């Protein structure tokens, strides 16, 4: 049903992103980390699902900004990708926004290949940046 | 701007999109933000036009017309403001106006990279050209 | 034509047993000779994939076809000025030559060191840090 594409995310930081069996995500510089290997899934015009392939974990956004891992299909694994400079895509999440001043949480790591919170991560900073170094492209359902 | 801009638009599209595939590839970009009327045309030369503007791309080098309208139209409307709102409502109404779902794909890369990515290999090319004659010249004498 | 001539002036710089017959050492030190550092497996593929006699050897002929692939223009046109306008980031026909080194190196089919450094030497000619590429184009394409 769906055209997806299957994926390695590089942050700009320096690092493959890295979904471990046990849930865990962060960034490595292993580069055949099968955790390091991405379901990309438009599930609508510019929103993505991501999904670590080795644990079949969704890479879900609960209610507190933390990028947990998830085996259900919830709203909050809905991510509002979107061009930087024309340079840099970033994730951002259909539910969290700075409510007052609208700026949105995203996807982001620190300089040490470690995960940041969603408030803390800034668009414009390098912590947001990723980098698709694609695989395939593939149909999903 | 008017709805003549976005008939306009949509007529544009309908050759460069004859098959109604909701997408065009990379390559052809140029020709087509020269092909519109205006104020929407980006007349030759336009890369540079091209490549300022946020430009996703699909799997392959592939870009889709909901973007390349907003950004063509952003281009003319400026920063906003109540454009903004508007341009998510027209959004909206373009996902609603269009039929099917599959044209729904992920973002790969971007324009800027492409574009400089030729240009490098264009540049090491000419200069292994230059390397070579340098040494058939060296070889002549003697 | 004076092409021949310099083709058999190659063959000539080439040749140092002057055995008609290039080999893959003999490829190897010429390329080195360009400022490439090949392998073995990489020789061995640039011959294969030109070899028509498979003698492990290149004679005029195969000389002839290889400069011929090398030296067609592919992507130029002289309009690689636009390749070069890709990365001149204020338009004023200048590039840092960090910049252009940076570039070179990080993009596409990059240059190896020693390419890029002489490169940079023809193309900063008053050492300022700022390089003309028009001027550099023109010479290039003589
Ligand atoms: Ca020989
Ligand atoms: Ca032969
Ligand atoms: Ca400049
Ligand atoms: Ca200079």
């Amino acid at each position: 049903q769906l055209k997806g594409i299957v994926t390695r995310l590089f942050s700009q930081q320096g690092y493959f992103l890295q979904m471990h069996p046990d849930g865990t995500i962060d960034g490595t510089k292993d580069e055949n980390s099968d955790y390091t290997l991405f379901n990309l899934i438009p599930v609508g015009l510019r929103v993505v699902a991501i999904q670590g392939v080795k644990a079949s974990l969704y890479v879900a956004m609960n209610g507190e900004g933390y990028l947990y891992s998830s085996d259900v299909f919830t709203p909050e694994c809905k991510f509002k990708e979107s061009v930087f400079e024309n340079y840099y895509v970033i994730y951002s999440s259909t539910l969290y926004r700075q409510q007052e001043s609208g700026r949105a949480w995203f996807l982001g790591l620190n300089k040490e290949g470690q995960i940041m919170k969603g408030n803390r991560v800034k668009k414009t900073k390098p912590s947001s940046h990723f980098v698709p170094k694609p695989i395939e492209v593939c149909m999903y359902r | 701007l008017s709805e003549d801009d976005f008939d306009m638009f949509y007529e544009i599209w309908e050759k460069f999109d004859p098959e109604a595939t909701q997408f065009i590839e990379y390559s052809v970009l140029s020709d087509f933000a020269d092909a519109l009327s205006e104020p929407l045309r980006i007349a030759k030369p336009n890369q540079i036009s091209l490549i300022n503007m946020d430009l996703p791309m699909v799997s392959g080098d592939r870009i889709h017309c909901m973007d390349i309208l907003f950004a063509f139209t952003k281009r003319v409307l400026g920063e906003s403001g109540e454009m903004d709102a508007l341009k998510i409502q027209m959004e909206e109404k373009f996902m609603a106006a269009n039929p099917s779902k599959i044209s729904y794909e992920p973002i790969t890369t971007t324009l800027r990279r492409k574009h400089e990515e030729v240009s490098a290999m264009v540049i090491q090319r000419a200069f292994r050209r230059h390397l070579l004659q340098r040494s058939l010249k060296h070889a002549s004498f003697l | 034509e004076e092409q021949i001539a310099e083709f058999k002036e190659a063959f000539s710089l080439f040749d140092k047993d002057g055995d008609g017959t290039i080999t893959t050492k003999e490829l190897g030190t010429v390329m080195r000779s360009l400022g490439q550092n090949p392998t073995e497996a990489e020789l061995q593929d640039m011959i294969n994939e030109v070899d028509a006699d498979g003698n492990g050897t290149i004679d005029f002929p195969e000389f002839l076809t290889m400069m011929a692939r090398k030296m067609k223009d592919t992507d130029s046109e002289e309009e690689i000025r636009e390749a070069f306008r890709v990365f001149d980031k204020d338009g004023n026909g200048y590039i840092s030559a960090a910049e252009l080194r940076h570039v070179m190196t990080n993009l596409g089919e990059k240059l190896t060191d020693e390419e890029v450094d002489e490169m940079i030497r023809e193309a900063d000619i008053d050492g300022d840090g700022q390089v003309n590429y028009e001027e550099f184009v023109q010479m290039m394409t003589a």
